[PDB]
RNA sequence: CGAAGAACCUUACCUGGUCUUGACAUCCACGGAAGUUUUCAGAGAUGAGAAUGUGCCUUCGGGAACCGUGAGACAGGUGC
RNA sequence: GGUCCGGCCGGGAACUCAAAGGAGACUGCCAGUGAUAAACUGGAGGAAGGUGGGGAUGACGUCAAGUCAUCAUGGCCCUUACGACCAGGGCUACACACGUGCUACAAUGGCGCAUACAAAGAGAAGCGACCUCGCGAGAGCAAGCGGACCUCAUAAAGUGCGUCGUAGUCCGGAUUGGAGUCUGCAACUCGACUCCAUGAAGUCGGAAUCGCUAGUAAUCGUGGAUCAGAAUGCCACGGUG
């Protein structure tokens, strides 16, 4: 929530979707800053996370608009 | 990190006001969230290393940064001294 | 023709004037009950005027820098008593019977470290 | 501790320049804030009075007469277990000692207003019926008593 | 009101100061001010000078450091142009900044 | 305004009886009361429809608690999911606030168990 | 706790990128004016381009303010 | 002495305030005490009294206790290494404690409008009013201020009139519906806080870790720096008591 008065993004990420937004289709995109937050152009694809003890794959299928790409990755075994 | 980035706080340092804090004196002013101009603020913000205020600072008597008091102008390692030539007026038999 | 006084007590700042007659006593421009109106210690400051017959003798006037009114009925004792000191020498006497001299400066030896009580030294009936 | 130093010296009510009526209230004030709890136990006085149309401030002797012990019980093992032995309160001590049980009677009472806690149980007090008067008589009952044991 | 606010190391040297301003300065009008002071700052001072790094000699010596207040009612040079002339004196410090 | 919604308030007085209906803001409730505007008794039966009809073209944009305990739900759908902002964690039913607030959901999503 | 800020943070450690005169700093050797500005890459260190610029003495000797590349000596840390 | 009711500006030095240089209380004479010793009470005389108090200097000796994480340095240290450059991440889980530190159990209480009085401290990597914008955190203009001038507190109780009726509530902010921003590459599975909607335990629990003797813990509040900066720590003097 503290993405204070409005949008932001990983700056090197959406610079590097340009080709695998090119006919959605295709194997994922990959990311390490996972603060990460993305443009709604990115929908039809895979973008997958480090959660980080793993990569973790998170899925742009029909909505996405509305958090930060931390939502779904697993950092460690919550008891 | 003891001598480390010193180099690039000198690089830029001195042109802060070259960068943005008279560069805006005019286009900038249009560009508030008061005045409401929204195409304007997404060109300045490049600078990134060089934007108005971020600085590394450096501890001088001191050789590597074991903090900074900015009260004092000195390490949080050194006071001692102080009470032995001048530098920090207050410092009697403390109070606790 | 007119006597004075000053006085520090929790935590005031108060002065005082002996006038001449009528007997009246006027803080800046009200009366002593319109300052003190439910204020528990009022009779203190008139008291020690009122043996003396002051109704037709003196006038007091009174103003004040800080209020503090649970302090400022002993500033106003040592203040009033300055006063009188000069109007007749032969009350001092009277003053120090009746405590009315008398302003705070003791604590009883207390505590530096750890222990309650701390000027007296080791004693014994022959250790 | 060789010195003569060992009690308070306090000043009288503002009304009837006792020390009695002063000692009270400075006993009741369990928090601080002293004026506002003196004219409370000024407001006990005049509720009291509503019973009987007269000084009935003279019948709070005719109560305390009752509340006041002659002795209390403090650390003595002597004896190799605890061999009290009270020893009397000195003159001094017998009313100061009356408003401590009178304050915690009225701590929990139950009557409508604290100045009505204070009033009802002076008038309790009075008719031996009392609280604060209970507490004491078990002192009697208590180390009064075990002055036969001793 | 113009606080010239007068000042020395020392008691001696501040007297030997401000006692011919309050002279010289009044001679025609505004009535100069200069005994009233400021926190004179009496202090104990401590320096290490030990030849070894041994126990004390971290000679304390005390200090006066005395500051006063010089104040004229208004700009008039007909009186006021002779502490201005004092210009010579490099040996006190004034700070008349207001 | 002929009020919409599930309760009513029961003959206590105005100034309970207005603050006690299910969802009409209570610290604004202190300045409402001289807009239609009533005296601080009434027991809110005699206020008749007519006497806050008054201000009636008002509360039909209102909240008044219809709205706030499921239509307000509604509300995120724009803003619901994950990509930029409010976000996802609300559509996943969890405790949305407080210190790692994803762990007190135990009792809200299923394992109610440490 | 020492941390009076264990998510740029004075880095323990998990990782990768890199180095082992490192980052800072001298003694001779051969040389140079110092910098402003913008474009594109890269996670950062670092990589590939484009413009504008050229000070003070001054024996035009020697160099300063101040940046290089080659040497031979050669740098460090709460380890108790 | 004038008021156009603001010490406003005329006007003079009681005295606080400010304070520089300083300066005064001693068994000092009186009642009793005993050895006309001894010193202990009450007092004349006071701003304290028999170190007057509150700070303070903490000698050898200090436990073979530390500061072995700036010590100042003898003996000895790792050196493909304990040497130095850089962006990431995750420390906080939870079944268990266990206590420090919190509160929240309704009238010696609060709740609502109205009335009376202080200050310790901080300030140009500053602090910032009036005054413009207000559901407000939070936007903004802009007089000012370098140490009684600018601003933060309009300390809490208390007083006077209203308001519940002993009531799981009107108070409980434990917390979770949705609604907001000051900072940032950066707070989210990591906050810090603002508006409404809320309502976990609630009801006076024993066994036994030591808080606290006097101006001393309840009771009644404020600051400060580390530092691109949120300790609930401590640290220090005030007072209803």
């Amino acid at each position: 929530r503290s993405l204070k008065k409005g949008p932001f993004i990983d700056l090197h990420l959406l610079k590097k979707v340009e080709k695998a937004v090119e006919s959605g289709d295709k194997k994922p995109l990959r990311t390490w800053s996972r603060r990460s937050t993305i443009f709604p152009n990115m929908i039809g694809l895979t973008i997958a996370v480090h959660n980080g003890r793993q990569h973790v794959p998170v899925f742009v299928t029909d909505e996405m608009v509305g958090h930060k790409l931390g939502e779904f990755a697993p950092t460690r075994t919550y008891r | 990190a003891k001598q480390s980035m010193k180099a690039r706080e000198v690089k830029r340092v001195a042109l802060a006001d070259k960068y943005f804090a008279k560069r805006a004196e005019l286009k900038a002013i249009i560009s508030d969230v008061n005045d409401r101009w929204n195409a304007v603020l997404k060109l300045q913000t490049l600078p990134r290393d060089s934007s108005p205020s971020r600085q590394r600072n450096r501890c001088r008597q001191t050789g590597r940064p074991h903090g900074f008091l900015r009260k004092f102008g000195l390490s949080r390692i050194k006071v001692r001294e102080a009470a032995m030539r001048g530098e920090i007026p207050g410092l009697k038999k403390a109070s606790w | 023709n007119q006597y004075y006084g000053t006085g520090r007590r929790k935590s005031s700042a108060a002065r005082v004037f002996i006038k001449p007659g009528n007997g009246k006593i006027v803080i800046n421009q009200r009366s002593l009950e319109q300052y003190f109106g439910r204020e528990t210690a009022r009779m203190v400051v008139r008291q020690p005027l009122e043996l003396v017959d002051m109704v037709e003798k003196l006038d007091l006037y009174i103003t004040v820098k800080g209020g503090g009114i649970s302090g400022q009925a002993g500033a106003i004792r040592h203040g009033i008593t300055r006063a009188l000191m000069e109007y007749d020498e032969s009350l001092r006497s009277e003053l120090r019977k009746a405590g009315f001299v008398t302003r705070d400066a003791r604590q009883v030896e207390r505590k530096k470290v750890g222990l309650r009580k701390a000027r007296r030294r080791p004693q014994f009936s022959k250790r | 501790r060789r010195r003569v130093i060992g009690q308070r010296k306090i000043l009288p009510d503002p009304k009837f320049g006792s020390e009695l009526l002063a000692k009270f209230v400075n006993i009741l004030m369990v928090d601080g804030k002293k004026s506002t709890a003196e004219s409370i136990v000024y407001s006990a006085l005049e509720t009291l009075a509503q019973r009987s149309g007269k000084s009935e401030l003279e019948a709070f002797e005719v109560a305390l007469e009752n509340v006041r012990p002659t002795v209390e019980v403090k650390s003595r093992r002597v004896g190799g277990s605890t061999y009290q032995v009270p020893v009397e309160v000195r003159p001094v001590r017998r009313n100061a000692l009356a408003m401590r049980w009178i304050v915690e009677a009225a701590r929990k009472r139950g009557d409508k207003s604290m100045a009505l806690r204070l009033a009802n149980e002076l008038s309790d007090a009075a008719e031996n019926k009392g609280t604060a008067v209970k507490k004491r008589e078990d002192v009697h009952r208590m180390a009064e008593a075990n002055k036969a044991f001793a | 009101r113009i606080r010239i606010r007068l000042k020395a190391f020392d008691h001696r040297l501040i007297d030997q100061a401000t006692a011919e301003i309050v002279e010289t300065a009044k001679r025609t009008g505004a009535q100069v001010r200069g005994p009233i002071p400021l926190p004179t700052r009496k202090e104990r001072f401590t320096v290490l000078i030990s030849p070894h790094v041994n126990k004390d000699a971290r000679d304390q010596y005390e200090i006066r450091t005395h500051l006063r207040l010089v104040d004229i009612v208004e700009p008039t040079e007909k009186t006021v142009d002779a502490l201005m002339r004092l210009d010579l004196a490099a040996g006190v410090d004034v700070q008349i900044s207001l | 305004a002929r009020i919409a919604g599930i309760n009513i308030p029961d003959h206590k007085h105005a100034v309970i009886a207005l603050t006690s209906i299910y969802g009409v803001g209570k610290t604004r409730s202190k300045a409402i009361l001289a807009a239609a505007g009533i005296a601080e008794d009434v027991k809110i039966s005699e206020l008749s429809e007519g006497q806050i009809d008054t201000l009636r073209d008002e509360v039909a944009k209102f909240v008044v608690e219809g709205d706030l305990r499921r239509e307000i739900s509604m509300s995120i759908k724009r803003l619901m999911d994950l990509g930029c902002y409010r976000g996802l964690r609300h559509r996943r039913g969890l405790p949305v606030r407080g210190q790692r607030t994803k762990t007190n959901a135990r009792t809200r999503k299923g394992p109610r168990k440490p």
